[PDB]
RNA sequence: GGGGGAUGACCCCAGGCGGUAGGGGAGCGUUCCCGAUGCCGAUGAAGGCCGACCCGCGAGGGCGGCUGGAGGUAAGGGAAG
RNA sequence: CAGGUGGAGCCUGGGAGUGAGGGCGCGAGCGAUAACGUCCGCGUCCGAGCGCGGGAACAACCGAGACCGCCAGCUAAGGCC
RNA sequence: ACCGUGAGGGAAAGGUGAAAAGAACCCCGGGAGGGGAGUGAAAUAGAGCCUGAAACCGUGGGCUUACAAGCAGUCACGGCCCCGCAAGGGGUUGUGGCGUGCCUAUUGAAGCAUGAGCCGGCGACUCACGGUCGUGGGCGAGCUUAAGCCGUUGAGGCGGAG
């Protein structure tokens, strides 16, 4: 092996093309069963999570 | 005294980086490829003046020679007609005769068609 | 009912009430010029000849002028050779009055 | 005074026929029309064109030995991929697209040039979609 | 300059450019080239042409009426108010810059202070101060000296 | 009547952190302030207390009214980089920059008539 | 270059006017000095940022707006980090 | 001896730069009646006219010596499906 | 400081305001920071403080771009946006024409030959004494003083050895 280098400092519109796919995704949130607040689904919720199981306790 | 640059050279720079505005990338940005731009921008303009009296008399001959050739003949014959018609009034320039008026270029085909034979 | 008309070296179709730029003549301005230099009646059949004769258009000198500037440079890569000079190219405006036959 | 310049114009349309016509000799008008350098507002930078359509393509006939001897060649991107077609075995396979090609490359290259060849529609045989007016032009 | 002489870098293989000690002046904080040293601008004029060039400032201040010769004063006794006094009466108000050429030490300290007056012993008259003066005014023990200064 | 909070020498990257004030912008304080938690990036922590200083700002000092209340305007702008040695084979050292950001969260009134 | 006899900067007329090494000529600008015990300046210095405007062939100079907050420095000449 | 007033010529002086040239034509030598070879001669162009037109593109082949401007005209070489 | 065993090498780093009046108190916050409040002629003079350029990063707006290909410009026309009574102009770019970076070194470079990431600031024909020409003046069979002496708000004079 040698040593690959740049050969050309990249354009402001080519990072910022290869940039192009980097933006988040918000999470994604359900309304929680019982409680007031959001959560992400399929998980017991910060406050008083499920029903027949025994969640967490915030209560 | 000692007189150091001062306030000059970033006065310089900034006339050049005017001129240059709307240029790609660095090119606006950036002293030396703002100058270097410039240098071809320079020429081309120039050149080009020259070549606008070319690209526009090529465009006369082509609309000229259209208009004509539905009356039935060469640009080529055309022009020699109106040479020996007398009619060296030129045109090619203004050709919007034989658009806008078009009878009028009509007229001048016939003055054209007929001379010397 | 234009005309087709030469002044410096170019032709221009002059209407009545036409501001037409020209190159720049020897005139104070509000004097009239009668360019004799008429090549083409707006009617047609009457046509030809380098100029038809006791024709001629009528318009004034609205005053002179100089245009914007046009700066012409010249470059020669290699031979650290360069020119700048800037160019306004004198004009006079005309009103064009009166078409005569 | 500047020059005229054309407003947006009526796109007219053209017939063919092509049949016993020759070919690169049809094809120079087919292109002069394609431009509309027979327009007196011609204008190189719009194309204000007409549209050609032409029939009877599979019967454009050609002089000398063509027929036979003229191909047509064609590099896919591999190696070994140039490929070469006869002048009969086209008409035999694609009859025109003999024509789109002596056509094509009539025309000019760039943005536009690549529009003009879109207003040619060739057909093989007779007839053809009758929409438009299409005077017939000998 | 102060810096060492020692060479900054071996001068080849370090892929960095080229150099001596730092004291070289392509370098921030080096020495300066060609600029200015100690230097005596004086040269030797000559004499006759500084004689010509008194004589002839005087003269263009004559032909335009503004020298003044004058006996004695009165204004002596040096006060800038005594002073300011016989100026007045002598008709210059000071509306006009004044070089006085006079060798009395009393009237010199009197009129020194002013704003548009300059002052000079005889044995002193030079053209620039001269030149620099709207009027010339002298005393007779002045117009002497200057005379036998002349020639 | 709009109203806003600026972090200023956040010690972050601030195109770590910009990416999640993408995630805010022009929201609602409600779905903003739902979107931060569940947002996992150490970027959310920051934004949120911002966003929270701004919407605290609001009802406080200009009378604005914390139902109504969206994202206007949000940016993070990079103030001074902390550098650091960090030292590399056959002696060679390095410097890394530990970025900085400023960041800024604008709210306004959704119109809600 | 020739006339016009204003002694040029001014108007006619005729010419010449690609250029590297290089020779010659005229200008612009920066720092400092005299001009200055002056003049411009908080009704806003220098500097900064805009300008599609004016003058100059050009280097440049104006002017207007914004910023700035205490300096700047004609005409004409001198000297250079 | 005549024509030839030319960015001609001669004399005295100040300042240079250059002393790596290249292609092409023609005439020779060297070479193999090789080389985008080499070496001279006489000419030319590039050099410094990698500014313009022609030759697909192309320093030096053909055309032609670019002071500025014009949406005017005639041509050169080479061209006119 | 730092670097070197040592001799030795050897930096960066100035500026709120007239005055600290250097922002009580409240709010978010663990703090940092900020929002109000207050001070101030001014607080994008708020102490990471005069001015505050450029490269660089970012938010918002206008024009534009996913069948085109290129030293990035230029000439022309057209569209959309802005300014303007108008004519006119500014912006942007769709298509068309034209188009081989700058410097350097070379017979010859876009050159697949040298140098340059970009921006700011530093950076290279000087001065002394001789010489040789030119030029502006002074005096001209003459011209001219050196050291030094006197004298001076930055005053000049004398001095003839040479
Ligand atoms: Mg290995
Ligand atoms: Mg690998
Ligand atoms: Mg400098
Ligand atoms: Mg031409
Ligand atoms: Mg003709
Ligand atoms: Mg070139
Ligand atoms: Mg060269
Ligand atoms: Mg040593
Ligand atoms: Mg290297
Ligand atoms: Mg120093
Ligand atoms: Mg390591
Ligand atoms: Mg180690
Ligand atoms: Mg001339
Ligand atoms: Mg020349
Ligand atoms: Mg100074
Ligand atoms: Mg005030
Ligand atoms: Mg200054
Ligand atoms: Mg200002
Ligand atoms: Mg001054
Ligand atoms: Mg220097
Ligand atoms: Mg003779
Ligand atoms: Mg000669
Ligand atoms: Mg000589
Ligand atoms: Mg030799
Ligand atoms: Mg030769
Ligand atoms: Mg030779
Ligand atoms: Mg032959
Ligand atoms: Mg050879
Ligand atoms: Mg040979
Ligand atoms: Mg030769
Ligand atoms: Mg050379
Ligand atoms: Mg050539
Ligand atoms: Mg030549
Ligand atoms: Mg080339
Ligand atoms: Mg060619
Ligand atoms: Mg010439
Ligand atoms: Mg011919
Ligand atoms: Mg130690
Ligand atoms: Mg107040
Ligand atoms: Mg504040
Ligand atoms: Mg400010
Ligand atoms: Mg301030
Ligand atoms: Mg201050
Ligand atoms: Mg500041
Ligand atoms: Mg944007
Ligand atoms: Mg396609
Ligand atoms: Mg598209
Ligand atoms: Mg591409
Ligand atoms: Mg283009
Ligand atoms: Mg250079
Ligand atoms: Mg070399
Ligand atoms: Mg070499
Ligand atoms: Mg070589
Ligand atoms: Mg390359
Ligand atoms: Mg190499
Ligand atoms: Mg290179
Ligand atoms: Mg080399
Ligand atoms: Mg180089
Ligand atoms: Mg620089
Ligand atoms: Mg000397
Ligand atoms: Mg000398
Ligand atoms: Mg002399
Ligand atoms: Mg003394």
């Amino acid at each position: 092996a040698k040593h690959p280098v740049p050969k050309k400092k990249t354009s402001k519109a080519r990072r910022d093309a290869r940039r192009s796919h980097h933006a988040l995704t918000p999470p994604t949130l359900v309304p929680c069963p019982e409680c007031k607040a959001m959560k992400p689904p399929h998980t017991v919720c910060p406050e008083c999570g499920y029903y027949a199981g025994r969640k967490v306790l915030e209560v | 005294p000692r007189a150091k640059t001062g306030v000059v050279r970033r006065r310089k720079h900034k006339k050049i980086l005017k001129l240059a505005k709307g240029y790609w990338g660095l090119r606006s940005k950036s002293f030396r490829k703002a100058r270097e731009t410039l240098f071809a921008a320079g020429n081309y303009a120039y050149a080009h003046r020259k070549r606008r009296k070319r690209d526009f008399r090529r465009l006369w001959i082509v609309r000229i020679n259209a208009a004509c050739r539905q009356h039935g003949l060469n640009y080529s014959t055309f022009i020699h007609g109106l040479k020996k018609a007398g009619i060296e009034v030129d045109r090619k320039n203004l050709a919007d005769l034989a658009v806008r008026e078009p009878q009028v270029f009509a007229e001048l085909v016939e003055r054209a068609k007929a001379a010397q034979g | 009912m234009f005309a087709i008309v030469k002044t410096g070296g170019k032709q221009y179709r002059v209407e009545p009430g036409l501001k037409l730029r020209v190159e720049k003549l020897d005139a104070e301005p509000g004097a009239t010029v009668e360019l004799p230099v008429l090549l083409l009646g707006g009617e047609k059949t009457v046509v030809g000849t380098p100029v038809v004769e006791g024709a001629s258009v009528v318009a004034e000198v609205l005053g002179h002028g100089r245009g914007k500037k046009i700066l012409v440079s010249k470059f020669k890569a290699k031979v650290q050779y360069r020119r700048k000079k800037g160019h306004r190219q004198p004009y006079t405006e005309l009103l064009i009055k009166e078409i005569r036959g | 005074m500047k020059t005229y310049v054309p407003k947006q114009v009526e796109p007219r349309w053209v017939l063919i026929d092509a049949e016993g016509k020759t070919l690169g000799r049809l094809a120079t008008k087919i292109a002069t029309l394609l431009r509309g350098k027979h327009r007196p507002d011609w204008t190189p930078n719009v194309a204000m064109g007409d549209f050609v359509v032409v029939v009877n393509a599979d019967k454009i006939r050609v002089t000398g030995k063509k027929l036979e001897q003229k191909i047509y060649t064609r590099y896919s991107g591999y190696p070994g991929g140039l490929k070469k077609i006869p002048l009969e075995k086209m008409l035999a396979t694609h009859p025109e697209r003999v024509l789109e090609h002596a056509v094509k490359g009539m025309l000019p290259k760039g943005p536009l040039g690549r529009r003009l060849f879109k207003r040619l529609k060739v057909y093989a045989g007779p007839d053809h979609p009758h929409q438009a007016q299409r005077p017939e032009k000998l | 300059v102060a810096y060492s002489g020692r060479k900054i870098w071996p001068q080849k293989h370090t892929g960095r450019a080229r150099h001596g000690d730092i004291g070289a002046p392509i370098f921030v904080g080096g020495g300066v080239v060609f600029g200015p040293k100690p230097r005596d601008y004086s040269y030797t004029l000559p004499k006759k042409v500084r004689k010509k060039g008194l004589a002839m400032a005087v003269a263009d201040r004559a032909r335009e009426g503004k020298l003044l010769l004058v006996e004695a004063f009165a204004g002596v006794n040096g006060k800038t108010k005594e002073f300011l006094a016989w100026a007045k009466e002598a008709g210059l108000d000071g509306s006009e810059s004044v070089l006085l050429v006079t060798g009395n030490e009393l009237v010199r300290r009197a009129a020194r202070n002013l704003p548009w007056v300059v002052t000079l012993a005889p044995e002193g008259l030079n053209v620039y101060d001269i030149v620099r003066t709207e009027r010339l005014v002298m005393d007779l023990d002045a117009w002497e000296v200057f005379q036998n200064r002349i020639g | 009547m709009e109203a806003k909070a600026i972090a200023r020498y956040v010690r972050i990257s601030p195109r770590k952190v910009r990416l999640v004030v993408d995630l805010i912008r022009g929201k609602s304080l409600e779905e903003a302030r739902n979107i931060l938690r569940y947002t996992n990036k150490r970027g959310a922590y920051f934004v949120a207390k911002v966003l929270e200083s701004a919407a605290a700002n609001a009802v406080n000092n200009h009378d604005m009214l914390e139902d109504r209340l969206y994202v206007k305007a949000a940016y993070v702008d990079e103030g001074p980089a902390l550098k650091r040695v960090l030292p590399r084979a056959r002696g060679r050292a390095d410097i890394i920059k530990k970025r900085t950001s400023h960041i800024t969260v604008i709210l306004g009134e959704k119109h809600g008539k």
